[PDB]
């Protein structure tokens, strides 16, 4: 049987903030990612 | 006209073709 090797789902993780003036709430964005792999 | 996974990602542009476009 032939199979192709994908490499596991990387990539940066970003944090969207206000100013810890603002809020203390942040948005996560995992960057090139399936919201799917995310656990 | 004009024409991996080692820890290599690109980035998306901040403003899409359609963008740039409509500029
Ligand atoms: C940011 O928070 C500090 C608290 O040390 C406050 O003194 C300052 O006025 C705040 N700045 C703004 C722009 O809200
Ligand atoms: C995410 O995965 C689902 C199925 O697992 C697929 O239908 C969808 O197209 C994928 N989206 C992206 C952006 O990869």
């Amino acid at each position: 049987e032939i199979l192709d090797i994908t490499p596991c789902s990387f990539g940066g993780v970003s944090v969207i903030t206000p100013g810890t003036n603002t809020s203390n709430q942040v948005a996560v964005l995992y960057q090139d990612v399936n919201c799917t792999e995310v656990p | 006209k004009v024409t991996k996974f080692n820890g290599l990602t690109v980035l998306p542009p901040l403003l899409t073709d359609e963008m740039i476009a409509q500029y």
